[PDB]
């Protein structure tokens, strides 16, 4: 599931000063259920 | 790494030429407005007096 805790928001701009600077901020996570049920495989080269 | 959207987005970036000339130069000619005009057939004329 991909845990998402704060929406993109802004902060109080505007002091009629150097803005007009946006940004996208987004506070996300991940989460699995059951660990033993998925699998990962990776590459092999030797032993 | 531009973050800012500043208040200039054209991906159009085209120039903002003009749509007219300013030609400017006199082209009146009263005087042979007024003269008049008559048809010859050689280089070299003549009138008597």
């Amino acid at each position: 599931t991909q845990m998402v805790l704060r929406a993109p928001k802004r902060t109080e701009l505007a002091k009629d000063g150097s803005y007009e600077k946006w940004m996208i901020e987004m506070e996300v996570g991940l989460r699995h259920r059951n660990p033993y049920a998925s699998g990962v495989l990776f590459t092999a080269a030797g032993k | 790494n531009p973050t800012l959207f500043v208040s200039y987005d054209q991906n159009g970036k085209k120039l903002s030429f003009a749509n007219w000339i300013s030609v400017l130069s006199p082209q009146d000619t009263p005087f042979v407005s007024m003269t008049g005009k008559e048809s010859i057939n050689q280089t070299i004329f003549s009138w008597q007096t």
